[PDB]
């Protein structure tokens, strides 16, 4: 899954 | 890039934003030092049933008789918060949001939970750690005392906490050192590592001055420093194995997706 990038990008 | 202070200053205020529970506050609370009451204890089943309604907890529903089985289920809420944290300060390093995407993700991957233990340590004394943002404090003989292998986890952390905590490092020292572990070059599947070694250049120059202003007395604090980057390593391959006892023997206890993204191909 791609979770970590999802808080990444803000 | 040339003023140092500037880039301490910057990653300290970044810092205070993102945790609301810094250093500071939690040694004013556990020594007393402060205005507001004393924290709710818990160490044993009673003392947490009666402080449990102020864990902050939003899922379906009552969650279990167990008790190991309840500290593990809110544990896990708090880890999925510090790891939002650590990325909110992740993205206030000066470079980090100018690396690859793919490169930022691994760098958390591998970051984030040698960053939890370290400022975990900031949270605990020999007996106990504070919970809540510093609300309630769970003591160790009460974690220890779960069942196994829960009673298993937060001993080993407790052990490098006592030992880390003799550094005697500030919110001020713990901003420029937590930078230094997310900027790690040498972290498993990067793609550019050049430029992110170029940004740990800086963060550990402005680390090393650092330690030597606000240690004027503490004689090669910065080698001792980056030698507890090893007991870190060390703590998260033992967790990672304690989890597994967890995934073959205990039944329902699927973890937190962020948290399975994290551990999935993890070393
Ligand atoms: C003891 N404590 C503070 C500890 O803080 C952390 C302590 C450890 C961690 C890392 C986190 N660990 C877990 C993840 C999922 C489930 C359990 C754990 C435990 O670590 C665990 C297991 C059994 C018994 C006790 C803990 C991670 O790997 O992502 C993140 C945060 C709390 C806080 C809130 C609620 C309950 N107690």
């Amino acid at each position: 899954s791609t979770l970590l990038a999802s808080l990444l990008q803000s | 890039s040339a003023d140092l202070r500037a880039l301490a200053k910057h990653l300290y205020d970044s810092y205070i934003k993102s945790f609301p529970l810094t250093k500071a506050k939690a040694r004013a609370i556990l020594t007393g030092k402060t205005t507001d009451k004393s924290p709710f204890v818990i160490y044993d089943m009673n003392s947490l049933m009666m402080g449990e309604d102020k864990i902050k907890f939003k899922h379906i529903t009552e969650q279990s008789k167990e008790v190991a089985i309840r500290i593990f289920q809110g544990c896990q809420f708090r880890s999925v918060e510090a790891v939002q944290e650590i990325t909110e300060y992740a993205k206030s390093i000066p470079g980090f949001v100018n690396l690859d995407l793919n490169d930022q993700v691994t760098l958390l991957k591998y970051g984030v939970h040698e960053i939890i233990y370290t400022m975990l340590a900031s949270l605990m004394n020999k007996d106990g750690v504070l919970i809540s943002e510093g609300q309630g404090f769970m003591t160790r003989e009460f974690l220890k005392s779960l069942r196994k292998p829960f009673g298993d986890f937060m001993e080993p952390k407790f052990e490098f906490a006592v030992k880390f905590n003799a550094l005697e490092l500030d919110d001020s020292d713990l901003a420029i050192f937590i930078a230094v572990i997310i900027l790690s070059g040498d972290r498993p599947g990067l793609l550019n590592v050049k430029p992110i070694e170029d940004i740990q250049d800086n963060l550990l120059q402005a680390l090393e001055l650092q330690l030597k202003l606000n240690h004027p007395e503490s004689s090669q604090l910065f080698a001792k420093l980056l030698q507890k980057m090893t007991d870190l390593r060390q703590i998260v391959t033992e967790h990672v194995q304690l989890l597994q006892v967890i995934k073959k023997t205990e039944t329902d206890m699927s973890l937190h997706p962020l948290l399975q993204e994290i551990y999935k191909d993890l070393y």
